[PDB]
């Protein structure tokens, strides 16, 4: 095992939550490590992205809802969920290289998330 | 589509991926109406408006750097006349031919 995820669970509507993903080495984060969600029913979408040039530009539709930060001590990666409603059932995977199409993304096992 | 063509300048022909004036090859385009159209808009795809200057044929720029629309000194600090060039896309099932 070289990458893991930590945090998450039941989401009381209007409550706060913590989520994370990890990596193995500093070269693994090089150069891009972007957050991504998936969802049963709702289309898959990428959560956050940290570009290697120092400038971070989240999606114009997803740049005002998620805060993204990186901690390399555990290789952890803070993620928070706020005010989920009954229409946002999402299942979270930590998959890299989504700005490369479906030819560079890495698929493992991930975790299954249900939001009621 | 005509912005992917030689001899023209615009937000794509010079500021996404330049292509030369002497095309050798082919232009191919699958119908993406039934492949690349989704409800709510395909806002994942992103385009800018300008760059520093003209590019060279087949150059890669994955960086989303903020360009100076005016001439004020950003001094590494985004702000006045230092604006975001990227913008999202809205694709709908009611969109027309254009």
């Amino acid at each position: 095992v070289q990458l893991v995820e930590s945090g998450g669970g039941l989401v009381q509507p209007g409550g706060s939550l913590r989520l994370s993903c990890a990596a193995s080495d500093s070269s693994f984060y090089d150069y891009e490590m972007s957050w991504v969600r998936q969802a049963p029913g709702k289309a898959q979408e990428w959560i956050g992205s940290m570009y290697p040039s120092g400038r971070t530009y989240i999606n114009p539709s997803l740049k005002s809802l998620v805060t993204i930060s990186r901690d390399n001590s555990k290789n952890t990666l803070y993620l928070q969920l706020n005010s989920l409603r009954a229409e946002d059932t999402a299942m979270y995977y930590c998959v890299s290289n989504w700005a490369s199409g479906s030819t560079g993304d890495y698929w493992g096992q991930g975790t299954l998330v249900t939001v009621s | 589509v005509r912005q992917i063509a030689p001899g023209q300048t615009g937000k794509i022909a010079d500021y996404n991926y330049k292509l030369p004036d002497d095309f050798t090859g082919c232009v191919i385009a699958w119908n993406s109406n039934n492949l690349d159209s989704k409800v709510g808009g395909n806002y994942n795809y992103l385009y800018r408006l300008f760059r520093k200057s003209n590019l060279k044929p087949f150059e890669r720029d994955i960086s989303t750097e903020i360009y100076q629309a005016g001439s004020t000194p950003c001094n590494g600090v985004e702000g006045f006349n230092c604006y975001f060039p990227l913008q999202s896309y809205g694709f709908q099932p009611t969109n027309g031919v254009g």
